[PDB]
């Protein structure tokens, strides 16, 4: 199973704008789904995360940013940002923490699923 | 290697090749050792031979956690019966044995396999030298937790010393973790995932829930006329799968009052069939002689009540249990055999309120003496979800035991007349 | 050990120009090839251009026209010029370095190659 | 792990060190084999045990490949006095030899622990069905390849049948391999990464090329106006560290011409400094008996001409620049091989130069009429001149073309000693060309 990022694309300033996380195979339920920030020689920090049951959990800077929103039946979380700066212009990355997948067989993985990363800048 | 794998099991197990093809994956992983395993088999299932096996192939020692004394000392008499050498470190063995054991794990190249140690000990400061000796010499080469469902309170059963046994497996890493439970709810699952502190990736073998040879469907006790009527007919299409066969297998009724078992006992007599009480104000000399008479043919459905055979034709629950896994388990004695069986449920308003009460008082009983009860609480209303759900009846209890949903093209109710489940919720939802 | 790092990153409008840097750190005698590959989500890796030691450059017609690789094995630095961008070229661009060859006075050494964290690229 | 290895060796070799950290490391990554090794020393550092000790170490049976059946031979007997265990699948076992060690091969749990094996035998299609079992049982432990310097066509040996022992190696992926190799250059060392088809992750352990006791110079005959009178300077100053030490080492130089060593000799007896011509034309006896004299004290400096080795030597001169930069380190080398300071010093000039050109030159046709050899002599031709004549740290010049890891000789090298002296002799050089 991996992670596909989808809406990625540079807006000026002050242009909300929408990326999409969406996992592949068939996964039961997933502990939470995290994002991260990126930059060039920079390590990969986290940013926010939501869990299943509407609890979800940001940063100042973050929740100042923008706003995350996963879901374990659609099986994929969505990110959306109001009111974009130049200073907060980085790729990002997908947890996927406890990603809980399996089959009819009964062979499954517990693991954590990272995909693509998705960039973006503003002027 | 497999020859290797199979070599064993002739020789510490007598079997041909593994019960379970799912226990066969889950072993061999184990082998591999590439990293931590999580297994959920029933009772009997083999998970014991499922960890016993790469522990013996393993070159370095092993290491198993059991919650009850009891349990060790079974496991440590079967495995000394078989080939696979085997030690118990518990405190009641005499301080001479006490000693010899701790010499045995201390001094390099242990000839142990499998060393069984009680969380309270492996907490405990005496085993931590010897532990340390070992991590030292990385002797160590797997950890298994068996009933790991204790560490995570919502589990039917609680061990406060799991939670320092997930520092335990945090010292001597290289070593995969094997944690084995008997049912492993999804919460439940992450909960010992999280807590036992078992690497990220984890290969996970879970029994699927559903059976081909079962059935499962509620008849709601509103929607029909008379559910006396309803229950003898479904013993009767039970007990027969063809009409030339005739009269086969047994029946099950359950309740939670034993007045109300009796009742029902009763009733079933009145009507014709023959039942039996087995309830708890039935003296017990009479609760074995009405269990035995279900066991023949004589009694075609017999009304079990708390109290539980090689071949049962159904389960049938005139008061739904109070636990969805309490729900699943009473249908697991039914069909057990390789022959069809089917399950119905007697969910009703009245018998809804009556449950509800029930969970609410063990729950305030509970409190009395958090998340356990909260569990029970959630596996209630699951239980009362699966009677009111608009779907597959085996892909709810599978949701419930989170595992894979079931393919179930015959033998789930909805599948079979989706159209008669919409119309006879719609009768209900009128009803109510 | 090596570490690649991109340089110059960002959207311009049809037509534009700008330049992606790779360098590399630490200790290195000489890289064999620099190998630029584009990767985009949903998109398989494809071999872009690729510059080797001697000034010798390989690549494709269309990445030609699009862009033009140079390296410098002293500088251990290759550089992808952006002339003319063009929507299409909207892939993440990782840096390889092929070849990598490295050295200390101890005498161990390292052969794999380091590849960078890279940048991509949008345009109107 | 360490005492594993330490104690192996004591049992094999009876060393109770390693000859040097570089082996150490050279070993541990063996015996690891995460990845493939590419490890290079020169003749005579042990580099062999390398590979002998993880191969026993490793309960699979390790294959190793050597060009010549005289080296193979040669090593095996090496190995058998010392109790290693080692065959050799050779055309020259007799038909029930050869029968005995296929079936030794083929049969589960070799005996063997180390099988060598020519290059051209791995191709023959008897020991295809062996390879194949070992394969298939993942009974190779290591696949180690003595002189992969052979692979490349650049190295001072080829053969073809490495190109097929890469092909082999391209076989039984699972396990790793070793690279040995006397001398390789950086070219060298891709050439024979790429051919052997190595995993790319390769820990890579060659010995550095700087010596901290030996020191480097370049001399331009042109500028100097007395040639003779320097050498004999730099001759009195090498033979004597101190007042009270007095003489002590020995000296050599080298030619291209008999004659020009016979006069060079004469010329250094003239002066004082004795020194024997010992040139190819002297008959054997003569060249041998000087050799002998030139050993001890008696000769402050001989003149070795073709050829010499000795313990410990001051200096080589080299009156004519050699004929290959590596040859020309292999030369200087010999010179302070003890633990001893010394001092190495050479005679550039233009007209040795373009001699030393043309000759190779035409060498390279000869060879071309009878190509890519021709180019590897020619490059490390350019390389020597470009070392003479490079206005620059001596040793950094002598890493970079063998391609080891830069130096950091704070002392003993002239361009960092006095760079300003350097620029002075460069534009001199400049000015007199
Ligand atoms: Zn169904
Ligand atoms: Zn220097």
């Amino acid at each position: 199973v991996q992670l596909v990022e989808n809406g990625g694309g540079c807006v000026k300033a002050g242009g909300s704008l929408r990326l999409s996380c969406a996992a592949s195979g068939s996964i039961f339920s997933i502990n939470r789904m995290t994002w991260y920030r990126q930059a060039p020689g920079k390590e990969r920090e986290w940013v926010a995360a939501i869990t299943s049951g509407g609890s979800t959990n940001y940063a100042d800077s973050v929740k100042g940013r923008f706003t995350i929103s996963r879901d374990n039946a659609e099986n994929t979380v969505y990110l959306q940002m109001n009111s974009l700066k130049p200073e907060d212009t980085a790729v990002y990355y997908c947890e996927a923490y406890g990603t809980y997948t399996l089959a009819p067989t009964g062979e499954g993985e517990y693991d954590d699923y990272w995909g693509q990363g998705t960039q973006v800048m503003v002027s | 290697p497999e020859r290797r794998v199979r070599s064993t099991l002739k020789k510490v197990f007598g079997f041909d090749s593994f019960k379970t093809p799912l226990q066969e994956s889950a072993t061999m992983a184990v082998v591999k050792g590439n990293k931590d395993v999580f297994v959920c088999m029933p009772t009997g299932a083999g998970k014991s031979l499922c960890y016993q096996l790469p522990a013996l192939l393993a070159k370095g020692i092993t290491i198993v956690v059991s919650p009850l004394i009891a349990l060790i000392q079974d496991q440590v008499d079967h495995l000394l019966t078989l080939k696979v050498r085997v030690s118990s470190l518990n405190s009641k063995l005499s301080a001479q044995e006490r000693k010899e054991l701790l010499a045995d794990l201390e001094r390099e190249k242990p000839q142990t396999k499998i060393l069984y140690i009680t969380p309270e000990m492996a907490a405990s400061s005496s085993f931590q030298p010897t532990l340390n000796s070992l991590v030292s010499r990385h002797l160590l080469s797997y950890l298994v937790v068996d009933e790991a469902h204790c560490v995570s309170q919502w589990g039917h059963d609680f061990r406060p010393d799991y939670l320092r046994l997930g520092a335990l497996r945090s010292r001597l890493g290289h070593a995969p973790c094997v944690a084995l439970t008997a049912t492993a709810t999804p919460q439940v699952q992450e909960d010992v995932f999280a807590a036992l502190h078992l690497k990220k990736p984890v290969a996970i073998f879970k029994t699927p829930c559903f059976r081909a040879n079962l059935f499962y469907d509620v008849q709601f006790k509103e929607l029909i006329s008379d559910p006396y009527g309803n229950l003898k007919d479904f013993c009767l299409k039970a007990l027969g799968q063809e009409a030339d066969k005739g009269l086969s297998g047994c029946g099950i009724v359950y309740c939670r009052t034993r007045e109300a078992c009796e009742q029902l006992a009763i009733e079933l007599s009145c009507r014709g069939v023959n039942a039996k009480a087995y309830h708890a104000g039935l003296k017990a000399s009479e609760r074995t002689l009405v269990q035995n008479d279900w066991m023949e043919e004589k009694v075609p459905v017999i009304v079990a009540t708390i109290s539980f055979k090689a071949n049962v034709r159904f389960v049938a629950h005139w008061n739904i249990a109070k636990s969805m896994a309490g729900y699943y388990q009473e249908s697991g004695r039914a069909g057990r055999d390789g022959k069809p069986s089917w399950c119905r449920l007697y969910y009703s308003r009245n018998d809804r309120d009556q449950v509800s009460f029930l969970i609410r008082k063990e729950v305030a009983k509970l409190q009395e003496k958090k998340a356990s009860d909260k569990a029970t609480i959630m596996a209630f209303d699951a239980l009362v979800t699966f009677c009111e759900e608009l779907g597959c009846r085996h892909a709810a209890i599978a949701k419930y035991f989170g595992d894979a949903l079931p393919a179930c093209a015959k033998g789930c109710d909805h599948c079979q007349n989706p159209t008669a489940v919409r119309r006879r919720l719609e009768a209900l939802e009128r009803s109510s």
